[PDB]
C-alpha cells in the first residue's frame, strides 16, 4: 500500500517506459482493496497484544 | 552471446505454452536466471502440474 508522494511522480515518469502492468498476478474481486488489507493487518495484530 | 531475459504475463496461457518452445530451442544457459526460473515455474505451476 504505503509509498511516498514523490514516488508517485517518479513512477509516472517511467511507467509508459517500462511496461509492467500484470506483475501483481492477482484475479480481481469486487469489493477488494488495499485500504482494507492494511486495516486487518492493524486488527488482528492490535486486538492481540491487547 | 548477450544473455537475454523474458518478460510475460501470468494471465496470458498462451504465452506460456509459446514459452514452452524457447526453452526447448533456446538453451537455458542463456537466459538470466531470475527469469528463466520465473518462467519455468509459471509452466509448472499453471500448464503441466
Amino acid at each position: 500500500l504505503v509509498s511516498t508522494e514523490a514516488q508517485i511522480q517518479k513512477m509516472s515518469q517511467d511507467l509508459q517506459l517500462e511496461a509492467l502492468t500484470i506483475q501483481s498476478e492477482t484475479q480481481f474481486l469486487t469489493g477488494i482493496n488495499s485500504q482494507a488489507a492494511n486495516d486487518c493487518f492493524k486488527t488482528l495484530i492490535a486486538a492481540m497484544l491487547s | 552471446q548477450r544473455t537475454m531475459s523474458l518478460d510475460f504475463v501470468t494471465t496470458n496461457y498462451m504465452s506460456l505454452i509459446s514459452g514452452m518452445w524457447l526453452l526447448t530451442v533456446v538453451p537455458n544457459d542463456m537466459f538470466i536466471r531470475e527469469s528463466l526460473v520465473a518462467c519455468q515455474l509459471a509452466i509448472i505451476n499453471t500448464i503441466i502440474y
